[PDB]
RNA sequence: GUGCUCGCUUCGGCAGCACAUAUACUAAAAUUGGAACGAUACAGAGAAGAUUAGCAUCCCCUGCGCAAGGAUG
RNA sequence: UGGUUUCUCUUCAGAUCGCAUAAAUCUUUCGCCUUUUACUAAAGAUUUCCGUGGAGAGGAACAACUCUG
RNA sequence: CUCCGAACGGUAAGAGCCUAGCAUGUAGA
């Protein structure tokens, strides 16, 4: 059917450590890459992280050669709509990550003032994103395909700014 | 005296044997012993004719073997 | 290219975490 | 519209606190008259307009199950699930005799086992009468002492079943 | 005989370790040479 | 609460009596607590808390204050007052303050190891205010 | 009628104490039952006073299947009630009894093509 | 307890059925606290060929409503009637009845070959009971004979149930001559 | 302890009390009840004695309960435990008539089974089929020959405590076959041996002759039954 | 058969024609399903009055 | 936290020694989208056929199926 | 020579392993039969389940009471 | 003389309108 034995992520994904630990699932989680169970690898990326696991199936995610969760690329970081434009990968990309891709989810009951949980809340209790822009109006093959990208849309027009 | 059948849905399927000038308030006690509900919470149904609670057994015609739709209420 | 190790788990959790 | 009028509030001693009656008598009272006049709108001052207007304390009658409007506003109070405060102000108010009996259903069904008998032991004392449906429809004059009593007594009132923790005698080797 | 009855057990039953990155390890975390 | 023995508990009983039947009280109020305000499985919480303290009534009036009787104690333990696990726990010199003993399970992690509640603040992370969700507390 | 309330409500709580008080009693004459009953088989008499009857609730009146009859049980659902339609005596030909099944040339139990149990009940 | 323990698996076995019900979705029958199968809305139109179970559903809620009558029979022991024939005469009728009115027939006869068992189990004791001054009461009828065989019941349908009602929740989460030889 | 109480207390709320993304689970790990309901039957509370407890391995979303216990009781102190409970019952017809049986549905079809009012009740009848004996005769069963917990964990002339091969001393089974003599019918090796030993009815099986009371007139082996020659 | 206002339609049932004006389409934001419970002591006591002096 | 140092050495305490070393599909959540062959009103299975038949060479539903059944190219 | 218990896991069981006894399958037989499953029981052998027996491995309770010799 | 059966082979066929008990818990900025 549809087995694997490592996940084919990325160095931000993987965590801001050299020992880490993974945690495999055979044939579960409903992988949407390829509507087939894959090996979800759960792991932690680090202290106060999103521990988050895989998403994409694993022969859905070697054409497109991106990363487990993250789902950008291999060696530069832009998306499939920005690597499948263009060296032109070599100005786009950007080493040493942001947390925002480790960082854990929002706290529902923060948002609605009712933060019962305190300081012991794994969840952020910070302010969301705004909903007018784009880039918080993705999708599952909005991301993964080229087509409809808010993301590569804003890499390849502020690559022309100056 | 007749043996109506109160065969309802779902394996739910007794024999009753009551009298021919028995009323139907005696049939639903009858039919409550074989099934195992309360009486007054047993509605019989022959497509959607809802049955009294004081007609005698003589008056509807059933005769033996003339098997009735059990309903819950 | 995975390369798997026998080394313990106890000791090298240890020792990255302190 | 019918599954709760409480998004997240509370919860009913074991289940929903719509699924307190019986699955055969709440379908049927879900397609209503009464019931559909009364279930498009519902607030707490509502509840107390339409419980003073009707004078009868009945479940099911006729052939069909047909709800009567005491067991309709006891629905739509479990459907609401109002405060503890509410439903202790319906039980001791003296505007009708019917509003005194429609709190009491509400407590005996969701209330706990100490605020039952709590509740329910100043309503013996009323000596007022009240008119009652019976199966074949006919109107039956019963007393409010002899409706409490009924809620006190077995499992047998119109459409509802949910036991005390303890008898009277078992409650009273642990508490007064 | 173990080879079969690993695959007798997986049909009964139906019906640590380093990878060195080297895809896009440079500078982002660097020092991570076994992982 | 119905001994269930019938089988007339020594002497030391009557001066256990009233405190056990505080504690007894106090779990049986807390199972009565509804679902609403925890989580997850924080309205187990109560439950090993109020355990955790029968059990420590029992070990201290044993062990550390050794006012009960050896019989009176064994009686105890037959009649549910304190687990005799949770007091063989104790009884070694690595546990002495354990949350549960579910935590001290080894099979119980996904990566087999012990929780947070069997681990020192010293020993631990400078920032962390976590709570262990299978026992309870640290 | 305020007066004639006023004594049927007290009617009715004088009786409702006499039920809680006779609940409470009722414990006490079962182990007062039980006493007098050890008693009696005791050192009362030897086959000489029994003070009691048959007293069961359903009748036991029955009758005989003619040849062939079906086994009809009364349900043992509700037996506690006493009630007057369960006292019917029930051996009577329902459907297919009313024949004297002696005339028939060699046997006639089931003729619906389901006949899986072999049996006449003289062995 | 046993009494708690007993009262855990017919909350938990109800439990199944209202879920099997809801994950067939058809909103409109009603399994009873009886462990039997009430219609409300009455209607036949054409929801009577979706409605109608297999010899695995109706074998399943066979042995919990007689589980539940093993179960329920203690709970009346607590509160009602105890002490004297709560236990012996209660497990007399549910070995009676089990074969008589309770139970089910639909989903196999050789279940026949152990009623049978069990009643001729029933003359085996009266006979032998009502030898002296009981003559003709009913009486005791201690649950050793009748337990025995249907122990031996739930014995043979453990094995067996696992493979009969094994497909049927597997199904909500899967997804289901001559002319040879010439 | 205490534990499953409250988590069978969670049962159908709307996902935020164990059916949030449990529910899946409750209902598939519950797919294997019968196996529960077999030992249900098995661990009975043994009428002769009161309501007594039962080790649970249980479920942490709470979709079974496997009562993990075989009942290993000694098969004398078994039999004499029913025994005692015959006579007692056979006792009470005589002197009791009047038959208060009870209704075999205990509750309505609309009742939740509530588990807490029969958790602390502190009412149980002990005296239910328990026979006052004698410290005269039955001295040295007087202790044992009462409950099920030293029936198969007494510890004293110890007999393995986790229900093991037990020994007991000779007055002490003497004293068991006074209450077994009740219910028994061994006299002989010699009234069941010409026509109820079970080596008999293999010829009356095999030969296809029934023997008059015995068998129940099994068919025959073969096909060819009689009428070969005239 | 009846007459929808807001909903511009025409159904043939009692039932059917109170739900189509409440609990459509053109009822999202004319009067929702989710209500909301008054005042146990404030909103609901006043209640109890009001209905005793209009009636008294 | 538990026990001990011929420690500072008071017996108020401090320092060290020995054991205990990483639970958490993370929330009381946020939303996101809709299905009865179900009632009601409209007409009411044709008051009419000349190819003569099957077998194997791609999937949904009822059912527990190593029985079976409907639809199929 | 030196340990009463209890829980986990590794084999063979030809002892009424079970002093008692279930279901399914396969190959042959009978009765009904009207499409089929649920059917009736005679023979034989293949699984599943309720269980168990000796003999090494790892924890807990006084292992120390000193058991046989 | 007391041996008690259950399901399938069954309600059709359609036109316009109306209302509901359900389910998932994401990577992204
Ligand atoms: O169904 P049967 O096999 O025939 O058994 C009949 C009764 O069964 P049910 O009618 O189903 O209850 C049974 O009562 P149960 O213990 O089952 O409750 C006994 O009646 P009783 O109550 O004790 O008197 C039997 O024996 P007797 O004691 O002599 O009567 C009686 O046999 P009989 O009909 O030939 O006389």
């Amino acid at each position: 059917w549809e087995d694997a034995d490592f996940p084919i992520l990325c160095q931000t994904c993987l965590g801001e450590n050299p020992y880490i630990r993974m945690t495999k699932e055979k044939y579960g989680k409903e992988c949407k890459i390829c509507a087939r169970p894959f090996t979800v690898f759960r792991w932690c990326p680090g202290v106060r992280m999103r521990f988050k696991k895989t998403e994409v199936c694993q022969t859905c995610s070697k054409l497109k050669n991106v990363c487990q969760t993250c789902l950008l690329d291999l060696e530069y970081g832009l998306p499939i709509q920005v690597r499948d434009a263009g060296d032109m990968l070599l100005k786009l990309a950007r080493t040493t990550p942001y947390y925002k891709r480790n960082r854990p989810h929002i706290c529902s009951f923060w948002v609605k003032g009712e933060c019962k949980r305190g300081e012991e809340c794994p969840y952020r209790h910070e302010k969301p994103t705004d909903p007018d822009d784009p880039l918080a109006d993705q999708n599952i093959k909005d991301r993964y395909y080229g087509i409809n990208d808010p993301v590569a849309d804003k890499l390849l027009k502020r690559a022309s700014t100056m | 005296m007749i043996e109506v059948v109160c065969n309802d849905r779902l394996g739910k399927k007794v024999r009753v044997k009551c009298n021919t000038d028995d009323t139907i308030g005696d049939l639903k006690k009858l039919i409550a012993a074989q099934t195992g509900t309360r009486w007054n919470k047993i509605v019989l149904k022959k497509w959607y004719t809802i049955f009294k609670d004081h007609v005698s057994l003589g008056d509807y015609e059933i005769h033996d073997g003339m098997n009735l739709e059990l309903y819950y209420q | 290219y995975a390369e798997p190790a026998h080394i313990n788990d106890f000791m090298f959790e240890q020792q990255r975490r302190t | 519209m019918a599954n709760r009028t409480v998004k997240d509030a509370h919860s009913i001693h074991g289940t929903n606190p719509q699924y307190l009656v019986e699955k055969i008598i709440r379908t049927r009272i879900y397609e209503s008259k009464y019931w559909k006049e009364e279930c498009f709108g519902l607030t707490a001052e509502l509840v107390v307009d339409k419980a003073m207007e009707l004078r009868f304390v009945g479940g099911v009658y006729g052939g069909n199950i047909k709800p009567t409007p005491f067991l309709c506003l006891t629905l739509k109070m479990l459907q609401i699930q109002p405060e503890k405060d509410i439903i202790v102000e319906f039980i001791k108010n003296e505007d009708f005799k019917y509003v005194r009996m429609l709190g009491a259903l509400y407590m005996r069904l969701t209330g706990t086992a100490i605020d039952c008998y709590k509740y329910l032991e100043p309503l013996y004392n009323d000596y007022r009468k009240i008119k009652s449906q019976n199966r074949n429809g006919e109107f039956e004059l019963m007393h409010v002492d002899e409706f409490i009593d009924e809620l006190l007594h077995s499992e047998r009132v119109c459409d509802i079943i949910l036991p005390r923790l303890q008898k009277r005698y078992v409650l009273e080797e642990a508490e007064q | 005989r173990v080879a079969l009855e690993k695959s007798v057990s997986q049909k009964v039953a139906a019906a640590y370790i380093r990878y060195t990155p080297s895809q896009q390890g440079v500078a982002f975390n660097s020092g991570a040479k076994q992982r | 609460k119905v001994k269930r023995s019938r089988k007339a508990p020594p002497d030391g009983w009557e001066l256990i009596e009233p405190t056990l039947d505080e504690l007894d009280q106090k779990m049986r109020e807390a199972e009565t607590e509804p679902h609403e305000g925890k989580r997850k499985v924080e309205s187990l919480w109560p439950i090993f808390r109020i355990h955790h303290q029968k059990t420590r009534y029992i070990f201290d009036l044993f062990y550390k204050r050794k006012a009960i009787s050896r019989e009176l104690y064994e009686y105890c333990i037959k009649e549910g007052y304190a687990d005799k696990n949770l007091i063989a726990k104790w009884k070694k010199q690595g546990y002495e303050n354990l949350c549960c003993l579910r935590c001290i399970q080894t099979r119980d992690t996904n990566f087999g190891t012990n929780c947070i509640c069997r681990v020192p603040k010293s020993k631990l992370e400078v920032g962390r205010i976590i709570e262990c969700t299978h026992c309870g507390c640290r | 009628n305020d007066e004639e309330e006023y004594e049927a409500w007290k009617v009715r709580e004088l009786k409702r104490i006499k039920r809680d008080r006779e609940d409470r009693e009722a414990l006490e004459k079962e182990k007062a039952e039980i006493e007098r009953m050890r008693n009696l088989t005791e050192e009362e008499r030897r086959a000489e006073l029994r003070a009691n009857g048959k007293v069961i609730t359903n009748k036991a009146v029955k009758g005989k299947y003619k040849f062939l009859q079906k086994y009809y049980h009364r349900g043992a659902f509700f037996m506690d009630e006493d009630e007057e339609v369960y006292k019917r005596d029930f051996s009577a030909p329902t459907l297919e009894d009313h024949f004297n099944k002696t005339i028939l040339p060699k046997v006639m139990q089931v003729k619906n093509f389901g006949r899986s149990g072999r049996t006449k009940y003289t062995h | 307890d046993w009494v708690e323990v007993g009262l855990q698996v017919c909350r938990q076995g109800y439990n199944m059925l209202n879920l099997l019900i809801h994950r067939k979705n058809l909103n409109y029958l009603h399994l009873d606290y009886n462990f039997n199968l009430k219609p409300v809305k009455t209607l036949t139109t054409k929801e009577r060929k979706k409605s109608r179970f297999g010899n695995a559903f109706h074998l399943c809620r066979e042995v919990l409503r007689l589980t539940k009558l093993v179960v329920d029979s203690h709970v009346q022991y607590r509160l009602g009637n105890v002490d004297a024939f709560q236990l012996a005469d209660g497990l007399q009728y549910i070995f009676a009845h089990v074969g008589q009115l309770t139970g089910m027939y639909r989903y196999k006869y050789k279940l026949m070959r152990q009623i049978r068992m069990c009643k001729d189990l029933k003359h085996l004791i009266y006979y032998r009971f009502n030898t002296g001054p009981v003559g003709k009461g009913p009486g005791c009828g201690f649950w050793a004979a009748g337990w025995r065989v249907w122990l031996f019941f739930m014995r043979g349908i453990t094995p067996l149930l696992e493979r009969w009602l094994g497909n049927l929740l597997a199904r909500q989460f899967e997804g289901r001559v001559e002319s040879h030889f010439d | 302890p205490e534990h499953v109480r409250k988590i069978i207390r969670d049962h159908g709320d709307m996902t935020n009390r164990k059916f949030r993304h449990d529910k899946r689970v409750y209902l598939g790990a519950l797919k294997y009840m019968p196996h529960a309901v077999l030992k249900l039957l098995e661990n009975m509370p043994m009428p002769w004695e009161q309501i007594r407890d039962v080790p649970v391995l249980y479920h942490i979303t709470g979709a079974i309960s496997f009562v993990n216990e075989i009942p290993w009781v000694i098969e004398p102190v078994y039999i004499s435990q029913w025994g005692s409970m015959w006579i007692m019952m056979r006792r009470e017809k005589r002197d009791r008539r009047h038959f208060k049986r009870m209704r075999f549905p205990p509750f309505d079809d609309e009742e939740p089974p509530l588990d807490y009012a029969d958790n602390i009740l502190d009412v149980e009848p002990l005296e239910a089929i328990q026979l006052e004996l004698d410290p005269e005769e039955d001295a040295p069963v007087l202790d044992w020959f009462y409950d099920h917990q030293p029936l198969r964990d007494s510890r004293k002339y110890v007999n393995g405590s986790t229900y093991q091969r037990w020994q007991f001393t000779l007055p002490m089974m003497s004293t068991l076959y006074r209450l077994a003599n009740q219910l028994l019918t061994d006299l002989v090796d010699d009234n069941y041996f010409y026509l109820f030993d079970l080596k008999a009815f293999f010829t009356s099986k095999a030969l296809n002759m029934a023997i008059p009371g015995g068998p129940k007139f099994e068919p025959l082996v073969r096909d060819i039954n009689l009428q070969d020659e005239d | 058969g009846y007459y929808c206002n807001v909903c511009d339609c025409v159904v043939k049932d009692s039932i059917n024609f109170l739900d189509h004006i409440n609990g459509k389409k053109h009822q999202r934001n004319l009067g929702m399903s989710m209500r909301v419970e008054r005042s146990t002591l404030d909103q609901v006591k006043k209640r109890f009055e009001v209905n005793k002096k209009k009636m008294e």
